[PDB]
């Protein structure tokens, strides 16, 4: 009755549940801007996914307020980039660190 | 004996170090007798004077009782208040100062118990500690890692594995989603299981699991030893090896080795786990010993980038103030008075960085919404039963741990209250996961 | 939990650790469930099977309960005794074996309170240690002192002294008679008083000392410090300049740390003078801790050349038998069991040399015939307010020390009851001891 | 000479070091005064009573023969049983142990021959050692080969070749099918062929093969060298060049030499074979020497991951009881006393891992069946002639002894007489190897 | 095999090694097919050829035998006689020629007994080795002695004597006139007394002696050590105390360990002194082993002041030219053949300094007239039992051995025969010494 675990590579934080659609990303993006952190896009390959740095898309968003413009730029992020992983993450000024990071398309 | 060792108007500098002691002191004693009974036998240790006494300056050299308080809800015990020098210590020596602070005072007769409350760091004395090697901040830079806390396991039995079984349970636990796995503090380099092989084993293991994951894999490697050189030469391996973070005892190991590892690991980039065994024997008795406050002090400042301080949920409602107390200590930068939580001082931490704090014993997938709703992202999970009883094995327990967790992260950043639908939580997590569904399923 | 890890008809073997654990449970708990669980959490700290237990030989991987007693006069209480296998432990590791032991049994919550009483360690653990580093008749072959205890001395204030003002109360002493004079527990290196200007001045005292009486003398340095290598550049200083003796706080320095420095101490030649500073927060209370006759085995298991054990007539005559049993523990080759001296084990040494037993707090001239007829002359008697206080000096009380000392040792050689004619003798040896007349007029 | 070291009452303590001496005597002579001589002058050497000897415990500090037994088959010799307190030795030194075994008494005049049969090391004693660096078990863990006799192979000839060729060799051997292959104990560095050219070549043949094949490929890589420095040398340079097993002669080399070598063999994860050079002319003469079971439990004590035993069947049917007798001593945790087998003492080892069995000289595919069947699984069997003599080369060779090995197995695995059906067993595996059909009918 | 291993023509090159091996060949057996036999397994250990044998010079990589003797007296026995090229051996091992020449020949089941009778070393291959640190005369020339035999004792008994104990006995032999004490060869470490306690007050009564008489004194300190590493630690400890020489056992200790140490002592200018324990299980049995001349060559090949040759008093008249012979090895640049004396082969030795020679066991003051007249000046009398033993201590036991030896030096110069006129040349001396006189008396 026991059912055997299939092996797959994961993405971090949030990998192990189902991709995540616009009304989930936008309660994350909401999340991040009511903490006061600022946005960020980052993207690279698949193959170099567990790089230290990605390439940063365009800068981070500071005192960015509106989650629709924050989706907008993922999706030209991924509309500019189509085999790059992209990365949705949160910049934590204060502890000088991320408050929120996980991929938002896996690659392909 | 009165008015030589406890000044009443005297007010404490800035650089003074202060220490809370509670006394439950023998029927009849004086309570400011006492006071300054604590603080002479902590200071000086005499009052009869000798000529050699004379030859000093007795007015600075000596710790004074300055605050005697009531114990709320205890009329058989008060509270005494003792400033002392700064030049009274050795710089940057925990070992020293909690020499100073504990050699007699406790084997003092004319008191029945004594506990050591709090105890005041001053930031003088703090800039001269190396502190943690890394940090909560560096580690998590270091593994990039953000927005979760960390997920640990403890690998049990505590005997028997041999060294390829026990990577062969290191390896399941960690390619199934925990973020570490936890040596035993028991084990360190026994005839069934040599601390070289450990070493070599978990290596391959935690190198396998990272490359079939592609997340950063650890294990606290135990260098705690019968001696410093043989602890220096395992950390050495371990860092030879590649291992990321190994582990010490640092109350059974000692202050004294456990600083000079800390140093070691702040020298050669390598993470420190820190694990408080003992700590019950010391800690635990209401009315003698020293505080766990004071020990997270006291490793903190001796050097630590994860810390064991409970699971908060194993207490019930109404006593778990000292414990989210002595959290904000080992985690905050700076902790004001609070009497409710048992800070009894300002503590003014400066640059130093802060520890993880590490949950467990007797914790699983049911209890991880209040968990992530008491300790936050700055914070490390530990899964021994909760990973190694799931009936599909270690990976499907690692497994389902990491979708909870992911999804009471997900839930708490919504802005739902995530401890009052905790079980709607879990069950939605589950219906995409069916190790998840069935770790519920086991231990509901 | 009741069949599996507590065995009433098991016999335990030559080879086996054991320990004896007094349990105080809460109320209406069972006594054999509380022994096993007591053997789980200090052998392997779980009872549901995990799959990686059916891998390991849980009948022998595990620490039996196999007798439970009464303590008399507590009835809330009782004796849990339990056999660990000499596999379960490094080999040569107080570190390991006191880890395995208190690591988590006493944060149990389904008892009260939880004392290690005694540990029986088997003579096959007992060889590989490396012991004590010279021994009792070593230390006297060495210094060439025999027929009499030895005498010792702490400096006080135990602040303010620089260093050549601390060299010029030590010279004094040492030149008063004293064999030993001590350095605190808290002097390591502080502001006022560097320990490498510590060495060199307490080094021209005692070699001063040495020339003007013709009699070997020593300081214990103390060595304790932040880190190994700081312990092991301060011991090797020490060494350097040729102080016979160092100090070492081996509970608050650490187990691992000592270990380290008995052995450098045995391979150099060096003898180890040990404080036992904290004991009290450990060995005070009597329903929670460790014993500090545990405390003592693992002292003389560690390495050491003296050890503190109390001063004995600080207690009440009624209330001397433990004292007086981990003495012989500490001292003694062979320790049959002893339950009303506290002795629980048959405790076999081997050829381990014994240590010296230093006395020390609150004794004088008058308490000296009891301290020699409890002690013997294979002890040090500690005489800190005994020798500063004296009006006419250091060497005075030194003097007036020392011609006790030697009195009282010829009339216990001449079959006198030196505690029944304790004034007579000490008043006969005043009448040719001015500084001896004038130590009991101030004592008295 | 007879009441003063020879106790029939004595009952031999379980820390006591046990030794049988057979010994034919003088005609005349008495055998009781012949047992205490060897007692006396294997721990005191002397009967005349000196002024030191009366300054320490005569009757502790002395060897004494405890039982006389008749030689079964032969009237003029008798064995004599002697009994040593754990305290005349060095902890842990073999060579100690030897040397006041055997400095003297094979030299004494009243006996015609002297021949040490069997000792019995205590566990107490036997814990101090390190023993085995890895053990059979941990080899086998490193290397992942479970469930069949490890297969070797000597390089021949012993004089010659170069350093490529002899790595030419030894690359067709492992690629071939053996998993190790061998160094001579005669060669260290020739001027025909240096050391560091060997470890070179032969670390480039091992990989080489390793990479062909997908096995774990190994080369015991002779460190025997005029000096431990250089022994060191040459075992360092072969764990650079990432050699996994090497090999020494603990009798050529010395005891304390093969003590060093494993000892630094367990610290740096290296694999050591013993090759047993010159213990012919100990263990040969029935009358005169020290006997082989001996030499084993010796080596055992060192450190050693192999030892040559013997082939077992190169002996009569009626003569393989002592050479099991030995292997099991080698092998196994606990060997009960047994007079058939020449197991004199009851003989426990504790957690102390086994050493390998290797069989090497004159055997080939034929053998190989018996081979099996007496060792088991946990051995190594060694084909020099076997492998380099068959016609179409090393690899072809191997291939036979692999193959044939495989099917040897299996048919034990599935519960066939494999001794009584060997040649059927080898002909239907030789139906599928050309290989090994060439080789039965070249070793025919 | 016959016409392939052996050849009657071949001349045997100067720089070849040869080796005379006493056969006692299987009856029916062919003596030049067992000659061949023992060449062959001492050199390549084969006879069916392999293809890797056709890639080498076979016809010069192999031992020959070319010349085959009867053994007078002994029909059951003959003597072949082989050689080997210098190419067969590592350069400047003992260990390797040693391996080489014994590791496998004396296990050949077609022969009932195998001896090495002698060796011939070729002075291309001794100019290699290092041979003794410093040889007879440059220890004369450090020692500042000549004319006369050096006077030892062996300090008794073996055990029990603590190390101040020990140096008591030291002193008093040494201030009574002995050149040298020595320790025992089970005397390294115990825990009785530890090495570097012995090496301490064994400087300090050496010292002391010597500060005492006006003449140079020593102790042969044993560092014969479980690892190279403990040796080297040693000895290095006695040359920073200052002591003169140590003591190694070269059998036991192994050749390699013995090598490296003869090497240090060259280097840094330190005496060595050669104990052959174990030698007996070797040399006795006149059928089956190695000769101690063999061993005596080996030894002094591989590094050493001092050895032990035998009493030869001990023996009768008719058997004492073996133990001649091979002190003329020892001691002699080059020594003829003499198959009297049991010398097959003409050994040059070059410049290679001779090693004194030990004389010790059972001899006293009435043995040494013949000692004095067998040994000559250059060697060294141990006087263990003939020291110790003395009613009016080991100061009088040494003075009156040293009187003897004056007396007999001097009787021998004057031209007397001192064998035939021992008792009046000893009863002379003793008119001036009550302490040899009542040696005398004691020991007649």
């Amino acid at each position: 009755e026991m059912q055997d675990y299939k092996q797959s590579l994961k993405y971090e934080t949030f990998s192990y549940l189902p991709p995540m659609n616009a009304e989930r990303i936008r309660a994350q993006i909401k999340y991040a801007i009511a903490q006061g952190w600022s946005p960020g896009i980052e993207h690279v390959e698949v193959k170099n996914s567990m790089n230290q740095y990605w390439y940063m898309w365009k800068l981070p968003f500071f005192g960015e307020q509106n989650v629709d413009n924050v989706l907008a730029e993922i999706e030209a992020c991924r509309s500019a980039y189509p085999t790059h992983q992209v990365k949705l993450v949160a910049y934590d000024n204060y502890a000088q660190s991320l408050g929120l990071a996980f991929v938002v398309y896996r690659g392909n | 004996y009165r008015q030589t060792y406890w000044m009443p108007e005297y007010t404490p500098l800035d650089s003074d170090i202060l220490a809370c002691f509670k006394i439950t002191p023998q029927p009849g004693v004086d309570r400011e007798e006492a006071a300054a009974a604590v603080a002479a036998e902590s200071s000086t240790g005499t009052w009869t004077t000798v000529w050699t006494d004379l030859l000093t300056d007795m007015d600075y050299y000596k710790g004074r009782a300055y605050r005697i308080e009531d114990v709320p809800g205890d009329d058989a015990a008060f509270y005494a208040f003792i400033a002392y020098p700064i030049d009274l210590f050795e710089e940057g020596s925990v070992v020293n100062v909690f020499t100073s602070l504990v050699g007699n005072v406790f084997g003092f007769k004319a008191v029945r118990g004594l506990r050591l409350e709090d105890v005041r760091f001053p930031l003088a004395y703090v800039k001269t500690c190396g502190g943690p090697p890394h940090g909560i901040q560096v580690e998590r830079d270091k593994m990039n890692k953000y927005g979760r806390p960390l997920l640990g396991c403890t690998i049990k039995p505590k005997l028997g594995l041999s060294a390829k079984n026990y990577g062969r349970a290191v390896y399941e636990c960690l390619r199934g989603g925990l973020d570490f796995t936890k040596d035993d503090e028991n084990i360190n380099s026994q005839p069934f299981m040599r601390w070289r092989d450990r070493f070599l084993f978990v290596q391959d293991a935690t190198e396998t699991a990272e490359a079939q994951t592609g997340e950063r894999k650890g294990h606290y490697l135990n260098v705690t030893a019968p001696t410093p050189e043989e602890m220096y030469k395992r950390a050495e391996f371990a860092k030879e090896i590649g291992a990321p973070i190994i582990m010490h005892d640092y109350i059974t190991g000692g202050f004294t080795a456990n600083t000079g590892l800390a140093k070691w690991c702040q020298d050669n980039g390598v993470l420190l786990h820190i694990h408080r065994a003992m700590h019950a024997v010391i800690d635990r008795n209401p009315n003698h010993g020293i505080h766990f406050r004071v020990l997270t002090k006291i490793l903190r400042l001796s050097g630590g980038d994860h810390l064991h301080t409970g699971t908060v949920v194993g207490k019930l409602e109404g006593d778990r103030a000292s414990t989210l107390g002595w959290i904000d200590l080992l985690r905050e930068s700076f902790i004001p008075e609070d009497r409710s939580r048992g800070i009894f001082f300002d503590q003014d931490w400066g640059s130093m960085p802060g520890v993880f704090a590490v949950a467990s014993g007797g914790i699983h997938v049911w209890h991880m919404p209040a968990l992530v709703n008491i300790f936050g992202d700055d914070s490390v999970l530990q899964f021994g039963g909760g990973t190694l009883g799931h009936p599909w094995g270690n990976a499907a327990g690692a497994a389902a741990n990491r979708v909870a967790l992911e999804a009471c992260v997900e839930a708490r950043n919504q802005g739902r209250d995530i401890e009052k639908e905790g079980k709607e939580i879990l069950t939605a997590a589950a219906q995409h996961s069916p190790e998840l569904k069935i770790a519920m399923e086991t231990w509901k």
